[PDB]
């Protein structure tokens, strides 16, 4: 169930010269690479450690591409502030997402784009990766001329074979920490908040990989506050679920953790 | 990078023959591939542009195939004139799909027909006297070769083929010449 | 790997 | 245009004890455009030695970052992490929890 | 217009600076800039995806781009060499990706860079008229021209009958001989027929001139060799028909 992705955000900036590019790639919830146009020589460089044995063919390779996809972007950006009639005095945010999965049999599962214009779905390649796909109606003209030059075959031949070929590649190398499932650490932590309620806070912590579900029951019977999955900044993952209970009946309430790399669902109670 | 090879550099052709002009490319994810017109000290006319999502393209006696799969172009020139003589150039998108990245051109001969050969060596004087003079060799066949000199003294041309419209006439010469006192008769071979 | 190809819109 | 807030967590690495080296986190998600400026905080002073992640986004299209610098905890020492983006009107400063 | 080339030919010192124009009126967002040398056809110097966007391409070392407007694309050579000596090729198109894919080129500039401009001489012209034993034989006149001692490889031959450029009954050598063919900064020979009937040669109401225009030194270039300057310039011998 491994994936290969990349992260794309142009920024224009007008008066203060190219529009901010950055590039990030993730093996699953690892990222392994990363561009920023913003340095004298921008390049692709290693964001893992598994990731430093790679030659300068990759690098240099990997930063011609990324280098590419900024001036591309650059244009768009142009093109897409044409299409919208916006001021040249404004900021305007152009991201792209690409992807290919593995399914069990570790084969060429799917592959996905889709790009966005000032936070919003602009573009989408379709499910079978033979035609790209205006969102609203202001995306039209892109869907008629991406069609036109056939870019979504390009995006294809990328997502069915290179992608594949360089995910398998990326999981041999650091399969020590990309292929290992850690377990959240679990614990129910109790905060009065009044006198009459008390928060109940469901912890799972470093966990890998980022997929987790934390849901709040109640014995014979729930709302809960579902805090934003964060790095632990090692590779690992926390995230905690809270609930609002009556002070006193905070044993009534069970807290259910599913990951991965648990062998069967977890269930926790606050013991005082 | 994407990188272009042209097959093959140098084609001399008897006019009427049928003849093929190939094109392959290591990168086959391109969006356009393109042939090129390139007479002498001119620039490029584009003759063909084929789409990636198309198989073929024509142009008169011109007829271009793509073949992204093995990765290759052959432009089929059908009953060739000495007119379609010139340089054949053919790009492809680079990888970026930013720019065209071009081969290094298939230089076409195609020979002209001598109905009836004459081969005769002529000794001309220049006009302006000065006892000054050039051989010109002329009327021979268009598969007849020109010997180089190999000599520092002795100088020889290639040859070129004139084309007398009013008479319809042509005639192929190579010219020699030498600044010394020691004959046009043994001049050429 | 990065796709060479950014998408032209 | 779309316009997202934010969401600021500021925690530790490892579960803190007063003494024992640690790594201060902050956590900005959830918020559009990717213009932000972050400042990690020791009793109100900016923190120098601060590094953070490359912006990324979610499905959401929203962009997240971490923030994060070595740090001993201590009893008396207040950590906070301070946030400006366009959605804020001042700058947002969340203080440094050990139950969140 | 198409795309417009500035100059034609042009001679430079090793170690000047020089800036080749190019411009097209097609409102072209891609633009680029090829040398074309012996048998290694056009390698990619710089291209633009649009106004203020320029690029290195295969070969981009020893030159500069700037895409000001969408118009123009100067290539600026900082420091001429010798190895620079090509000839550059400026292109456009509405697209590289879509079917608006043809791409126009400019008429292109011939570039050569020299140690030293003492090295370059203006073409001597000779008209050498038909021989007798042809015209009693073909019933045809050949008149051959012969330009000699011309460097660079800077000439555009062409024949005037009754000062009118002819087109036919012509044909110029493809490629200058070398004249000291083992010194490296050789000097050229360039020869070209035109054959007309015997008739038209016998005629002595009909004026033959060959004509080899020469792009050699302008104005700004320094000179103080004791020999007339070799600008850019004609040089032509005469011939009259007789029988």
């Amino acid at each position: 169930s491994h994936s290969l992705k990349y992260f794309h955000t142009s920024v224009s900036r007008p008066g203060r010269g190219e529009p901010r590019f950055i590039s990030v790639g993730y093996v699953d919830d690892t990222q392994f690479v990363r561009f920023d146009n913003d340095a004298a020589s921008p390049r692709m460089v290693p964001r893992a450690p598994w990731m430093e044995q790679e030659g300068s063919e990759y690098w240099d390779r990997e930063t011609r591409s990324a280098r590419d996809t900024a001036q591309i972007f650059r244009v768009n950006l142009r093109t897409l502030r044409g299409y919208y009639n916006q001021s040249e005095a404004g900021s305007h945010t152009l991201q792209w997402m690409h992807g290919c999965e593995l399914g069990p049999d570790g084969r060429f599962l799917r592959g996905y784009e889709q790009c966005a214009y000032d936070g919003k779905d602009y573009l989408t390649l379709n499910e079978d990766l033979r035609s790209w796909t205006a969102v609203d109606t202001a995306a039209q003209i892109s869907e008629q001329k991406s069609n036109d030059a056939s870019e979504a075959e390009h995006q294809r031949a990328y997502l069915e074979d290179t992608c594949v070929e360089w995910l398998h590649k990326y999981l041999e190398k650091g399969k020590e920490t990309l292929l290992h499932l850690e377990p959240p650490k679990t614990h129910v932590t109790h905060h009065p908040i009044s006198d009459h309620e008390a928060t109940l806070r469901c912890w799972a912590l470093g966990f890998y990989p980022a997929e987790i579900t934390l849901t709040w029951q109640q014995d014979g019977e729930q709302d809960t506050e579902l805090v934003e999955t964060r790095p632990a900044g090692d590779g690992t993952f926390q995230k905690w679920a809270a609930v609002v209970v009556p002070s006193g009946e905070e044993q009534r309430y069970t807290c259910h953790v599913q990951h991965e790399g648990l062998p069967e669902p977890v269930t926790l109670r606050w013991k005082p | 990078a994407q990188e272009v090879t042209q097959i093959p550099a140098a084609l001399s052709v008897p006019e009427g023959e049928n003849l093929v002009l190939n094109c392959s490319f290591t990168d086959s994810a391109i969006y356009n591939l393109q042939w090129f017109r390139q007479d002498p000290g001119k620039g490029l006319t584009s003759l063909l542009l084929i789409q990636s999502s198309q198989r073929e393209q024509t142009s008169g006696r011109l007829n271009a195939s793509l073949d992204k799969s093995s990765g290759r172009s052959t432009l089929y020139i059908a009953a060739s004139q000495p007119g379609d003589s010139a340089t054949y150039l053919c790009a492809v998108t680079n990888q970026a799909g930013t720019a065209l990245i071009f081969g290094k051109g298939t230089t076409l001969s195609v020979s002209s027909n001598i109905q009836n050969p004459d081969p005769a060596v002529y000794q001309l004087r220049d006009s302006k006297s000065s006892d000054k003079s050039v051989c010109l060799f002329t009327d021979f066949d268009s598969q007849t070769n020109v010997s180089q000199s190999k000599d520092s003294d002795v100088y020889i041309t290639d040859k070129c083929v004139l084309d007398m419209r009013s008479m319809d006439f042509k005639s192929n010469s190579a010219v020699a010449w030498s600044n010394k006192s020691d004959a046009c008769a043994n001049a050429f071979n | 790997r990065l796709p060479a190809k950014a998408p032209l819109a | 245009m779309i316009q997202r807030t934010p969401k600021i967590q500021v925690y530790s690495r490892h579960p803190a004890e007063n003494g024992k080296s640690n790594f201060l986190n902050c956590y900005v998600s959830g918020f559009h455009p990717s213009d932000i400026e972050v400042d990690l905080l020791k009793n109100g002073e900016r923190i120098e030695k601060v590094e953070h992640s490359d912006l990324s986004f979610s499905k959401d299209w929203s962009f997240y970052l971490l923030y994060y610098t070595e740090f001993t905890p201590t009893e008396k020492d207040e950590y906070a992490c301070r946030v400006n983006h366009v959605t804020l009107s001042q700058p947002k400063i969340v203080k440094w929890d050990r139950d969140m | 217009a198409g795309v417009t080339q500035t100059p034609k030919f042009q001679v430079l010192k090793t170690g000047q600076s020089m800036t080749l124009q190019c411009s097209q009126d097609m409102n072209h967002e891609y633009m680029s800039w090829y040398r074309q040398d012996p048998g290694m056809g056009l390698r990619l110097i710089h291209y633009s995806v649009g106004a203020g966007i320029t690029d290195q391409g295969e070969v981009p070392n020893g030159y500069n781009v700037s895409r000001s407007t969408t118009e123009d694309f100067p290539l600026r050579l900082l420091s001429a060499a010798p190895s620079q000596t090509s000839v550059y090729f400026c292109a456009s198109s509405y697209s590289i990706r879509g079917s608006r894919g043809e791409q126009f080129f400019g008429p292109g500039t011939r570039l050569t860079v020299l140690e030293d401009l003492k090295n370059v001489f203006p073409p001597e012209v000779a008209v050498f008229e038909p021989s007798e034993a042809e015209i009693s034989h073909t019933q045809k006149a050949t008149l051959v021209c012969l330009a000699t001692g011309f460097y660079p490889d800077h000439v555009e031959l062409s024949w005037w009958v009754n000062g009118k450029e002819v087109h036919s009954g012509v044909c110029t050598d493809p490629q200058p001989l070398k004249e000291q063919p083992a010194l490296n900064d050789s000097r050229y020979a360039l020869s070209s027929r035109l054959r007309v009937s015997a008739t038209f040669w016998q005629d002595p109401r009909n004026h033959f001139r060959c004509q080899v225009q020469f792009y050699g030194l302008s104005e700004n270039d320094e000179w103080t060799q004791d020999r007339a300057k070799p600008v850019t310039q004609i040089v032509s011998a005469e011939a009259w028909g007789r029988a």
